[PDB]
């Protein structure tokens, strides 16, 4: 059938800087079918407390959600967000860089 | 001007090991988009000339230059593959169940790009234009 | 110009149980109505604050429209395996959307495992089948003279309701937010990387053959984000000048390092 | 305001 990867983007909702707080998000979007499986991490390890916007799609017929969780940015914390699908081999890990 | 070669070869499947190679002071760089893992390596193994990627992911996936101050070395195309699920393969036939605009063929290492006439063409890869060291995973023999 | 559209999504799920169905409304790129097969108590729910004000009348009738609309497409789910003759175990999606644009055309289309299955045309008095399959259900609509009931809805309530929501929420759904620009520099050569924040509605033309876009993103507080990037040589980023184009902005502004 | 049926393929 049809199938089509998952897009990802990790950023957060402010202009980051150190100490203060913000939220990360990690937008997935232009995959099909919707089944998909999303995780934030924070230096490997996964954050419970993570919300998800409403599932959707786009005028391409592929799904797209935002992921979010509150955060503070650290100089030392690494943040990432896993994706799963049936179009992956194996889960999807982005690290999330403060310039894109 | 110093040689690079990919150790052990220059497309490696996700997950695992390879070694890129190049008297001393060594500098090794990826075009378009740097890479900072090179910067973590200890100067021991740089002085040595060996730049290993413990487990490869598509973070290190791009073209890589190397030189000691000297030319940069003639070129490397370092490609991750096993990252989408495998397509199915006289004339050979290379469908794929994920949407892609791009198909390579190989020969078995010698490897050979092309396109598709929708997302259709040894074993064969497929991938993303926008991501041309990124492919699927091989497919059957 | 704007639009009210309607979207839904059946995906069944073997093993797992019925078929989830969900559905929701939108009026341009704002969402004002849900409704999830999966929630403890199916049922259409407001997403906008100007909707939920809506009599108890307006929400049972919509609540239960929709639950007619999740059984069918359940109904639809299996017509449509057959047409295809698909195994029993596999998963399967049929996506449909409906809405109308100020009226200057109407639609309606439904899609199947990814793909264009059948599409009402913009004369809204016939249809496009994608397949053989879409062929059937295309005779089907036409013996039954559906297209009637479908144009009155598009030339009618369609209508005539989105005026009504246009002034209900002539704050939120009138407004655009401009979007916050500049331009940052990475030296690798280098790169320039344009970007535009905060910004309503998502669509926006940003432009620098070897630039890198990122499909627009929300920020998740209701506006948008995007960039465009360029490596170019040392010194050499003074030719270089990045164009937004937006519609809260009176005029496309020029941006340079 | 939704329309009251959906479609029979």
């Amino acid at each position: 059938m049809i199938q089509r990867t998952p897009k990802i983007q990790v950023y957060s909702r402010h202009p980051a800087e150190n100490g203060k707080s913000n939220f990360l998000n990690c937008y997935v979007s232009g995959f099909h079918p919707s089944d998909i499986e999303v995780d934030l991490l924070k230096n490997g390890e996964r954050i419970e407390k993570v919300e998800h916007s409403d599932l959707s799609f786009s005028k391409d017929w592929s799904f797209y959600l935002l992921y979010y969780t509150e955060f503070t940015p650290t100089e030392k914390d690494e943040y990432a967000c896993r994706v799963n699908h049936v179009t992956l081999s194996q889960p999807k890990i982005v690290k999330w860089d403060r310039d894109m | 001007k110093p040689t690079l070669w990919a150790e052990p070869g220059s497309v490696i499947t996700q997950g695992s090991p390879v070694t890129l190679r190049c008297t001393q002071e060594y500098r090794l760089y990826r075009e378009k988009k740097t890479a900072p893992w090179i910067t973590r390596i200890p100067q021991e193994l740089v002085k040595k000339g060996q730049f290993p990627i413990p487990s490869i992911t598509w973070e290190h996936a791009g073209r890589y230059r190397c030189y000691y101050r000297s030319e940069s070395s003639d070129p490397l195309e370092l490609v991750v593959t096993g990252a989408y699920i495998k397509p199915t393969l006289v004339t050979l036939q290379c469908d794929s169940q994920v949407a892609f605009d791009g198909f390579i063929l190989c020969k078995e290492p010698q490897c050979l790009n092309s396109q598709p006439h929708s997302s259709r063409a040894y074993r064969c890869y497929a991938y993303d234009s926008n991501s041309p060291y990124e492919w699927s995973l091989p497919s059957d023999l | 110009s704007h639009s009210m559209r309607y979207f839904s999504a059946a995906v069944s799920r073997p093993g797992r149980g019925e078929p989830r169905f969900i559905a929701m409304g939108y009026v341009d790129d704002t969402q004002f109505v849900r409704f999830d097969s999966d929630s403890a108590s199916p049922r259409m729910e407001p997403r906008a604050p100007w909707v939920e004000q809506e009599g108890p009348e307006y929400w049972e009738e919509e609540t239960r429209n929709t639950k007619a609309h999740a059984q069918t497409d359940r109904m639809n789910l299996q017509t449509l395996r057959g047409y295809y003759n698909q195994s029993e175990a596999s998963s399967h999606t049929l996506q449909w959307m409906i809405g109308c644009d100020l009226l200057l055309r109407g639609y309606e289309q439904y899609a199947y495992d990814g793909k264009d299955y059948l599409a009402l045309n913009e004369d809204l008095r016939s249809w496009t089948a994608a397949d053989t399959a879409a062929q059937i259900s295309k005779r089907k609509c036409e013996a039954a003279n559906v297209a009637e009931q479908r144009r009155a809805y598009l030339e009618g309530t369609c209508v005539e309701w989105l005026h009504r929501y246009l002034e209900n929420g002539k704050e939120m759904l009138q407004r655009a937010d401009p979007p916050k620009t500049h331009v940052t520099h990475h030296p690798v050569e280098a790169t320039l990387r344009c970007w535009a924040l905060g910004f309503y509605p998502a669509e926006i033309i940003l432009t620098w053959q070897d630039v890198e876009l990122v499909e627009t993103r929300p920020a998740g507080d209701g506006t948008f984000q995007k960039w465009a990037a360029v490596v170019v040589p040392s010194g050499e980023e003074q030719r270089y000048t990045c164009h937004v184009q937006h519609e809260g902005l009176p005029e496309p502004l020029m941006l340079r390092w | 305001r939704i329309i009251p049926r959906h479609l029979q393929l």
